């Protein structure tokens, strides 16, 4: 039973290593949802520092890979860096060879075959991690692009990861039905933020304090990840209204 | 590398125009009096060449493919910077070994461009350029007549205008005007042969020999065709 | 480091039987159905978009891929595998052939590279079989129009008609019964449709079939103008409108 | 254009007696026309009774007193500490010399 | 399977002590030191009378001063005889010398355990190395797939080592002559070997200071053989 | 089941369970811990003495990295050498390029994917040691702790090795006690005590004291290690405590 | 590349790989060589269980090695080749540098060399190959005969053997061989070594074939109806 | 068990099997001793034969003039690893014109010891060291494991038996240290160490082999009718 | 670490059998039979293909006979996939033999290298072998006309006639029956025919299950002209041989 060790057919056709890998994915027992708005992408992800000595500042799995492009990473975090420093490198290397700035969709693919790469060559290992890209692309718009250890990637009009995926994914699934457009009808990335917090806060069943939550937003030219005071300005108003 | 040649870009208003004279020399001889300078890196991306007419060619080619490659993997259409960028690091690692001078101009969803490049990979950007033999003689006309906000007509006219003034004034240049027009929300066209104003004149005499005239040893009839059945 | 597994993964069992290239072949059958049929002015190549999610947008997962401007691909299988297959495909019509002749390969050619690529997956050292099974469809001037089967073993067939996957065996009846040789490019699409929608359990539009051609030259899709012998591409994909024009007539 | 040589002057004198040797050196360092040392030691003492001098251009010389030093240690330790004859240590300062055949040390030794 | 350069719980390394066994099966060679020459001394084994008994070369000079007898899987002994050539000779071209019998042996034996996952496998053979020199005299070492050597002043190797490094042991002396060394080979040979021992099916050589290293004649041997059964006769 | 034989492999579970097999060694190892302060980091170790042979202060323990780094390690000490090693070809290229010495967050990434590429392939074995690290850059005083996974995080106070538990729950009382912060010099102080109290674990052998520290105001913001009558005065406190 | 250890140790000192490799020989058609005292003869057993073979252009068991050495084999076919290839490539390269052809025994000790070679690298396995190698030195009238096997061992013989039933055929060599008088003339070589394969071929059709090299490069391989004399010849002496 | 195939591999308890018998060989090979003074560091060393026909094995190898050491286990092992010392003291001689400090030597054994523990294809080495040396601060005697470590000591004893010498120097700690200028004393507590660990068998003239580096004394290895004297 | 997987394709049995190489053998026996019968005036090829389609596009399709150079041509039993890896090979040997020599390849040196290839990949390299044997039919200027087979091991064999693939011991049977050594193309074009007919595992033998190839000097004069038969040309020889 050595088809179980590596990435090689099972009978089935199957390829155990690479399922083993998407369940170390949900190993830190951590929710994140993306969404998207008029003019942004908001991706929030919950934040537990269960150790007191920790610096809770250094604790996050949400990534600046390029000036435009925001990835948060849903598995342990030695695979969520291995691949952040790789698409990081990926991100300025593209910019340097082809003149412009890296698409959010373009660089999810690169490391879905790199994750592909993986699934076929014995010598690596799967990374057991799934990587969810944020962005405003210039010609595109608001957009999401989500990797798994399969080497499969797909673009979102919204998106769920986790443990809880299922009851995040249906509540999102419900609005999109009711509003019948593919993004959250709103101008301020602020209130996409409040949107993305209340529809969490809805579907796990669970209130958050600003300490619980990490927030990264997307708008045009730039990606960049909220202040806990940031944080606790978005919650003061959602408890408001 | 080879002197001759006379090609121009010009901006306008709604997008950008190249064009280029049809001689190519060898020494004082020509060689062709009908060349094509005027190259395809993409459906909306064209460049000339001056200089080492195969080197001109042959990088042309090489990051037309790869720029295609790279269209087809990003699902975009290619940028003209794109191909400036792959252009320029591949003349610099050969460190002006391959004589490819270049003007680059095109249309993408970033917009109209108009770029030049030189054999040891410098790059230049502008409103209007010249490059090869003829340049001198063609930038003579572009900073006498160039203005900014140039329509269509006016640009095509420019373009074609430097052009002559190399055709008639550069030994290195001759024959016809080719032009190619990239406008924004349109495709390209290229107008080949657009100007015709050397055409031969009739010859005083006819050079159709008797028929016999040469003297002949021997015929055969030469086998072209693949081993027959039966 | 350094990649320790110089051997082969895929070797004959004692009964004969290369063990990696069936199991390969069983991860295909359990692929959502493609179909490929070819008329006397065109062929077809088709399949459904199976959405993994509704919050997922399948328009941005192109299972039908252009390969060059005359020749498309489609599979049933791995996703992730058909992926850089398409990747490898398209560069290796440039690099082995494009740059050297200065033209686009002919179909059976560039299938053949597609081909040696699996094959070399299936001995090399320290890799797995690709599992996909490709129908790969074009046009070129001195065969004309062609259909092709590219198999994880490396093997290809031509086909006038066939299909792949999980309803294979019911679909490739059903175009025993419907295929001639008189078919126009019309009714390959409309056979191809009557085909696909046996094999779909939920919705049946064209947002959740994706459907190509091999066809005539568009000069519209060419980008330019000016090149008399430059006509433009024979590989058109068929918008979710035209797809739900020919569901009307169906 | 760069020269990797130099003439560091100096001039050594061997004589072999009958019971004895004496290795002559004077101790003048110079460059063209000025004097860098006085007294820059040319004629070393390489252990197992040898004396050796190379030279000619300095830092050649300098370097290959050192290898052969160096050599003489190492013939110890792999030879269960025999001593190098001066007939051996002659032929192993032949191979370190045809080693740079065609960068050679430019130097004239005497040992 | 388990690596090649694997240790077992005992602290020795499996391949090196499985090649000893493969030792244990091969021929018996025997080198007896003393101050006037070492003799070497072996039994060649043919398998069939139709094999050329002069065409089995398991005694072998590496040089002028330094011959070597093998034991074990004999093929394996080339590359080892070679490198020990290339050595000897590469020494004297660098240092204008003999090189010491000691040396020779340390040179060779650094190739014993260069194997791994370099060669697949340790040497399935022991070498007896005899040999002279002006600062160690005469001297005998014996060469294993372990890289170790010892040096001895009488040894046996091969089938029927253990019988014969007894008998070894009784009969050593520091004042042997050359002549009573080749007795001595002769002697002990003659009792572990399964045939009957004739000049046909075993060999003698050995190394002096004046001669160098030689291989002695069949004719030289026979009449060594027939004065050993002379003088056990006479008591 | 065999899936706990090779590196890299993943289990049903998910889990790689050579990477957990090096923490066992991990928690075998001597105790060794680091503590934050105002405008620096302090970082000391037990080591046992196995006999008296053993010639006192001269089987040094604590690394320096660069020369504002401090590393320190409980398991396979060979193990933590090899990364140190690496750590300093790491800052020496930083420093080549960027003119600047390495930042801690840096350094510690630098680490972190060196130990987790020796999780990728098994034909390499994941490290026996968990790191403790950190010192003075531009920003600030920075402590980390890195684990065989690859694993880090930035923290206020650490520990590792067979008295850890001891040792985090006298860290965690420092935290609670001192939101303000502890200086240089009572950390030295409290380290002391922390190391003796986790001596406990260890209680059969007697071992030497050794602790080092970089500070802003009390080192120039360079590694150091404590030494004579600083160090004295730092096991005199701790002697007192556990009596 | 590919490093693994095929060849190894076992705890009873034999390694497996070698062994099986003699195994392969064991299987191989019967090779048998025998020296006379101004020439050598290679005979070699072919397998009835192919016909229809094209024997013009099947390979042949025989062969030649430079002009005057000749090597036959028993084993897998397509190892032999790799040992015939090296060989011929190292006599032309002997030529070349040394100014005069290759020693038997130099050949000899060459193919042993890479055969053994084959039984300590890594990622290869031992040929499955034992070779007869025969022939005349240089300038000299001596006749020479040497067999290798898959661990590289090598030795001269006056007779010898190899392949499928090569026990019974050398037993009938260790009687039917004198060494005091070999046999004198090619006649008398020929017909021992036809004979000698009869105690095991089947029929003496296309089953035997043989080789005579003679001193100075004079080798000769013997027809059909040539050989079948001598199957004639003994048959009916043999009706006695 | 099933995690002793190779160096790579932990055991579920997080050990190392293939270290723990190289560690193994050590304790089957032959006793030896060193300890140190102020001015001096000695190694003595007990010499195994195969048989009475048979030459004494040697344990002590010179690395440089300052440094050296002796071995218990694998000989050829010791050569690797006494040639990599005699390359590292070499190297700082000639590009730094400085002696090696044998606590930086120490460092250099270890780190190569390392490597050979953590890769697949590789095994430990199977041999146990006892550096001396006398450098810029005094005398040193160092204990090297091919796990990798390596400990300053005052004095040891590694090999067979060698638990009876340990306890000796133990005992006798605070008067060998005191040993200052006085080689043939220093030495005479070593012998008096090392039989701590005989059995069945006594120090003979071939069978002792002894070594002594100090302030002015380069590193000399005595045996022979050298080490009659301490008999 | 990687040891563990490693098959190791390179290694004898106890019995001193190589075994992929009779795995692989095991693979061929499963496929198409494929027949080459040589004679005086020209050599035969003759291959079933593997259970076909109605839909499948017989004219430009190609699993069994392949065109080397324009003297020598295979007919492949086995992996389809495996065949034309080392087929490529085999046209670039025969093209450098040209461009080095200026004379056509020798058929026995093509199929020497294609074997050794072969031998190869069972003695080192740790990878499988290929699951291909070959009949090549080939003419030159020294032999004439010869027909060869080579299989995994790289063993190769020249031959009269000559099956390989599946019912090979049936198949041999028959052409040893039937066979002689002043038959004419023609003669050897019906019994390669009636061979397949008996031998084969389908209910019939149809054109569309077939390939055919002849190497005729049936070309203008002192030449050779390679024929590989188009399917209706199958159709009509099916009928004059009577056999459908
Ligand atoms: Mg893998």
């Amino acid at each position: 039973g050595y088809d179980r060790h590596i990435t090689i057919f099972s009978p089935e056709g199957r390829l155990y290593q690479v399922e083993y890998a998407f369940k170390a994915t949900n190993q830190t027992n951590i929710n994140s949802l993306a969404v998207r708005g008029k003019d942004c992408t908001v991706v929030i992800s919950q934040k537990k520092v269960p150790d007191k000595l920790l610096d809770p500042t250094t604790v996050s799995y949400i990534f600046c890979i390029s000036r435009t492009i925001g990835m948060v990473v849903n598995g342990p975090i030695p695979d969520a860096r291995n691949a952040a420093l790789r698409a990081k490198a990926e991100a300025a290397e593209f910019r340097y060879k082809y003149g412009y700035d890296m698409p959010c969709d373009v660089l999810a693919k690169r490391m879905a075959n790199l994750s592909q790469i993986y699934t076929q060559r014995a010598y690596m290992r799967p990374l057991g991690v799934i990587l969810t890209f944020v962005s405003v692309d210039e010609e595109l718009g608001p957009s999401i692009y989500k990797t798994d250890p399969a080497g499969y990637y797909v673009g979102y009009k919204a998106t769920a990861t986790g443990p809880k995926q299922q009851e995040i994914t249906t509540n999102l699934e419900n609005h999109f039905k009711k509003s019948k457009i593919d993004h959250i009808n709103e101008e301020s990335w602020e209130k996409v933020v409040e949107f993305a917090i209340t529809h969490m806060i809805d579907a796990l069943g669970t209130e958050f304090s600003k300490n619980d939550l990490e927030v990264g937003v997307a708008t045009k030219d730039k990606f960049f990840t909220l202040s806990a005071e940031n944080i606790e300005e978005r919650l003061v108003a959602i408890a408001e209204q | 590398t080879s002197v001759g040649t006379t090609i121009v870009g010009v901006k306008f208003n709604n997008g950008v125009v190249i064009a280029a004279d049809t001689r190519s020399t060898q020494g004082p001889i020509v060689a062709d009096k009908n060349c094509a300078k005027l190259h395809r890196i993409s459906p909306k991306i064209w460049c000339a060449g001056a200089g080492t007419a195969a080197d001109t060619e042959a990088v042309t080619q090489l990051i037309g493919s790869n720029i295609e490659l790279h269209s087809l993997y990003t699902s975009r259409e290619p940028r003209v910077v794109s191909a400036l960028q792959m252009l320029k690091q591949h003349l610099f690692k050969y460190q002006g070994h391959i004589g490819a001078y270049l003007i680059v101009a095109g249309v993408d969803p970033t917009g109209s461009h108009l770029f030049s490049i030189h054999a040891h990979g410098s790059t230049d950007v502008g409103y209007y350029l010249s490059l090869g033999s003829g340049s001198l003689a063609a930038m003579a006309v572009l900073e006498s007549h160039w203005k900014q906000d140039l329509t269509k007509e006016e640009a095509i006219k420019l373009a074609s205008d430097a052009i002559q003034a190399g055709i008639w004034n550069d030994l290195g240049s001759g024959s016809n005007v080719d032009v190619c027009v990239m406008e924004i929300g349109k495709d390209a066209e290229y107008l080949r042969n657009y100007l015709t104003p050397n055409v031969r004149e009739e010859k005083q005499k006819s050079y159709k020999f008797p028929r016999g005239t040469t003297a002949v040893l021997k015929e055969s009839i030469v086998n072209i065709c693949d081993i027959q059945e039966e | 480091m350094t990649d320790r597994y110089s051997f082969s993964l895929t070797t004959f069992s004692p009964s004969g039987k290369l063990g990696q290239i069936d199991y390969a072949l069983t991860a295909v059958k359990q692929g959502v159905t493609s179909l490929g049929i070819k008329a006397t002015n065109g062929v077809v190549i088709a399949t459904e978009k199976k959405s993994s999610s509704p919050l997922a947008m399948s328009e941005t997962l192109s299972k039908v891929s252009l390969l060059t401007p005359d020749i498309g691909a489609v599979y049933s299988g791995m996703g992730p595998d058909y992926r850089v297959l398409v990747d490898k495909s398209r560069k290796v019509a440039h690099t082995s052939y494009k740059r050297i002749y200065g033209e686009y390969p002919p179909t059976k050619l560039l299938v053949s590279e597609v081909a040696k690529i699996m094959q070399e997956a299936t001995q090399s050292g320290g890799v797995r079989p690709f599992g996909v099974s490709l129908l790969i469809a074009g046009h070129d001037e001195f065969n004309g129009f062609s259909l092709y089967q590219v198999d994880p073993s490396g093997s290809y067939f031509p086909w006038k008609a066939t299909a792949i996957g999980k309803g294979s065996v019911a679909a490739k009846t059903f175009l025993e019964k419907r295929w001639n040789d008189e078919l126009e490019l019309e009714d390959a699409i409309h056979i191809a449709l009557l085909t696909l929608k046996e094999s779909v359990e939920g919705e049946f539009n064209g947002d959740t079939i994706e459907l190509a051609i091999i066809g005539d030259e568009n000069p519209d899709l060419l980008g330019y103008t000016g090149i008399p012998t430059d006509k433009g591409p024979r590989f058109r994909k068929l918008t979710s409108q035209e797809i739900n024009d020919r569901l009307e007539a169906l | 254009q760069f020269n990797p040589y130099g003439d560091n002057g100096g001039t050594i004198l061997g004589i072999a007696g009958e019971d004895f040797a004496v290795l002559a050196g004077d101790t003048r360092n110079i460059t063209d026309y000025s004097i860098n040392s006085r007294y820059e030691p040319k004629v070393f003492d390489c252990g197992d009774n040898i004396v050796m001098s190379a030279n000619g251009f300095a830092a050649d010389g300098d370097a290959l007193v050192k290898r052969f030093k160096n050599s003489v240690k190492w013939y110890h330790f792999d030879h269960n500490d025999k001593k190098l004859s001066i007939n051996s240590a002659a032929r192993n300062i032949q191979h370190l010399l045809y080693g740079k055949r065609f960068f050679p040390y430019y130097v004239h030794t005497i040992i | 399977d388990r690596g090649v350069s694997t240790f077992s719980p005992e602290g020795r390394l499996f391949q090196v002590e499985y090649s000893l066994e493969a030792i244990k099966l091969g021929s018996t060679a025997i080198g007896i030191a003393t101050k006037e020459g070492v003799v070497l001394g072996v039994e060649k084994r043919a398998t069939s009378p139709l094999l050329e008994s002069d065409s089995i070369e398991k005694i072998v000079e590496i040089d002028r001063h330094i011959g070597c007898a093998m034991s074990g899987l004999t093929a394996d002994a080339r590359s080892m005889i070679e490198h020990a050539r290339t050595a000897a000779v590469t020494h004297n071209l660098y240092y204008d010398e003999d090189i010491n019998v000691e040396s020779l042996t340390q040179s060779v034996c650094d190739l014993a355990l260069r194997f791994g996952e370099l060669m697949s496998r340790p040497f399935g053979v022991a070498l007896l190395i005899a040999g002279h020199d002006a600062d160690d005299g005469y001297q005998l070492f014996h060469a294993e797939p372990s890289g170790t050597f010892y040096r001895y002043n009488a040894k046996a190797i091969g089938s029927g080592s253990e019988g014969a490094q007894a008998e070894l042991l009784n009969e050593w002396h520091s004042s042997l002559t050359l002549k009573e060394a080749e007795l001595l080979v002769l002697k002990i040979l003659k009792q572990v070997m399964e045939e009957k021992l004739d000049e046909n099916n075993a060999q003698l050589s050995c190394i002096t200071k004046q001669d160098g290293f030689k291989i002695y004649d069949n004719e030289k041997t026979a009449e060594l053989i027939k004065e050993l059964k002379e003088k056990e006769a006479a008591e | 089941t065999g899936y706990d034989l090779s590196n890299s492999v993943f289990s049903p579970d998910g889990r790689n369970f050579q990477v957990e097999y090096a923490v066992k060694a991990v928690e075998n190892g001597t105790t060794s811990i680091g503590i934050k302060c105002n405008d620096g980091v302090v970082f000391a170790v037990e080591k046992l003495i196995t006999s008296k042979l053993l010639v006192p202060q001269k089987n040094v323990k604590i690394q320096v990295v660069d020369r504002h780094i401090g590393c320190v390690y409980s398991g396979l000490i060979p193990d933590g050498r090899h990364l140190v090693n690496r750590g300093r070809e790491e800052a020496a290229s930083f420093k080549k390029l960027y003119k600047t010495p390495i930042p801690i967050p840096a350094f510690a990434d630098r680490l972190g994917q060196y130990v987790q590429a020796h999780t990728l392939y098994n034909s390499v074995r994941p490290f026996g040691v968990s790191t403790i690290f950190g010192g003075v850059d531009k920003n600030g005083a920075h402590l980390y702790m890195l684990e065989p996974s690859g694993s880090y995080w930035g923290y206020k106070g650490a520990a590792t090795g067979k008295g850890r538990q001891s040792a985090k729950a006298e860290l965690e009382k420092l935290v609670d006690h001192h939101p303000e912060g502890l200086s240089a010099r009572e950390a030295v102080k409290q380290a002391a005590k922390i190391i003796y109290l986790a001596h406990e674990d260890n209680k059969e052998k007697d071992f030497e004291l050794e602790i080092s520290w970089c500070s802003l105001s009390e080192t120039n913001g360079l590694h150091k290690f404590v030494k004579g009558d600083l160090l004295q005065e730092a096991i005199d406190f701790a002697q007192k405590e556990i009596n | 590349g590919y490093d693994r250890a095929l060849s190894i140790f076992s705890p009873d000192g034999h390694i497996f790989q070698v062994e099986y490799a003699l195994e392969a020989v064991k299987r191989g058609t019967c090779a048998v060589g025998v020296k006379g005292k101004n020439c050598v003869v290679l005979g070699c057993e072919r397998r009835s269980t192919l016909k229809l073979q094209d024997t013009r252009i099947t390979p042949s068991k025989v062969s030649k090695i430079d002009s005057h050495v000749v090597l036959s084999f028993s084993g897998l076919n397509a190892d032999s080749r790799i040992l015939i290839e090296k060989a011929r490539v190292e006599a032309q390269s002997h030529r070349l540098t040394l100014e005069d052809p290759v020693t038997v025994e130099y050949l000899t000790r060459y193919v042993a060399g890479v055969q053994q070679r084959y039984t300590q690298s890594g990622g290869v396995r031992p040929f499955g190959v034992s070779t007869l190698i025969a022939g005349f030195d240089p300038r000299d009238d001596e006749p020479k005969l040497y067999q290798t096997e898959p661990s590289g061992i090598y030795s001269s013989w006056s007779a010898q053997t190899i392949g499928r039933n090569s026990k019974t055929v050398r037993e009938f060599l260790e009687k039917n061989y004198d060494r005091k008088e070999p046999p004198a003339t090619v006649e008398e070589c020929v017909k021992l070594t036809v004979r000698s394969l009869l105690e095991v071929v089947q029929t003496g059709a296309k089953n035997i074939e043989i080789t005579v090299v003679k001193p100075d490069s004079d080798i000769v391989a013997l027809s059909s109806e040539e050989i079948n004399q001598y199957v004639t010849q003994i048959e009916q002496e043999k009706q006695e | 068990n099933n995690y002793d195939g190779d160096t790579v591999t932990f055991s579920p308890t997080g050990r190392l099997f293939q270290v723990e018998y190289a560690l193994e060989a050590i304790k089957q090979g032959s006793v030896t001793v060193g300890l140190r003074s102020n001015t001096h560091a000695v190694l003595v060393a007990l010499k195994r034969n195969a048989d009475e026909l048979s030459s004494y094995q040697k344990k002590i190898i010179k690395c440089d003039e300052h440094m050296g050491l002796s071995l218990a286990g694998l000989a050829p092992d010791a050569r690797v690893l006494s040639n990599y010392l005699r390359q590292q003291c070499n190297y700082s001689s000639l590009v730094f014109n400085r002696k090696l400090a044998v606590e930086r030597a120490g460092h250099l054994l270890c780190d190569k010891a390392q490597k050979n523990t953590q890769s697949y294809g590789g095994r430990p080495y199977g041999v146990g060291l006892l550096i001396i040396g006398y450098d810029k601060s005094g005398a040193h005697l160092l204990e090297f494991q091919p796990s990798g470590n390596v400990t300053e000591l005052y004095g040891t004893a590694i090999g067979a038996r060698s638990q009876g010498a340990k306890t000796y120097l133990e005992r006798t700690l605070d008067t060998f240290i005191k040993i200052d200028g006085n080689p043939d004393e220093l030495i005479k507590a070593g012998v008096e160490a090392i039989s701590q660990s005989l059995r069945d068998e006594s120090l003979t003239v071939d069978n002792l082999s002894i070594a002594i580096v100090g302030k002015d004394t380069p590193f000399t290895i005595y045996d022979g009718e050298a080490v009659a004297k301490y008999i | 670490g990687s040891r563990r997987y490693d098959s190791r394709t390179t290694i004898f049995s106890p019995e001193g059998r190589l075994y992929q190489v009779e795995y692989a053998l095991e693979s061929i026996s499963h496929a198409g039979t494929a027949i080459g019968i040589m004679a005086s005036d020209g050599i035969v090829l003759a291959a079933e293909r593997k259970v076909t389609s109605t839909l499948l596009e017989q004219d430009t399709s190609t699993e069994k006979l392949y065109k080397l150079n324009d003297k020598i041509a295979v007919a492949v039993a086995g992996l389809t996939a495996d065949a034309e890896i080392l087929i490529n090979t085999a046209r670039i040997h025969a093209q450098n033999y040209l461009k080095t020599y200026n004379e056509d390849i020798p058929v026995e040196i093509l199929v020497r290298r294609l074997s050794d290839i072969k031998q190869g990949y069972t003695q080192h390299g740790g990878l499988r072998p290929f699951g291909v044997s070959f009949i090549y039919a080939g003419y030159d200027d020294r032999y004439g006309y010869q027909l060869y087979t080579s299989n995994p091991s790289g063993n190769y064999t020249g031959w009269k006639a000559i099956s390989v693939g599946a019912n090979t011991s049936a198949a041999q049977t028959l052409l040893q029956m039937d066979y002689k050594d002043d038959m004419k193309v023609d003669d050897a074009i019906e019994l390669a025919l009636k061979t397949l007919s008996k031998t084969t595992d389908s209910s019939a033998l149809t054109y569309d299950r077939l390939e055919f190839a002849t190497i005729r000097k049936g070309a203008n004069d002192g030449e050779v002209y390679q024929k590989i038969f188009k399917p209706q040309e199958i159709k009509d020889i099916l009928v004059k041989t009577g056999i459908t």
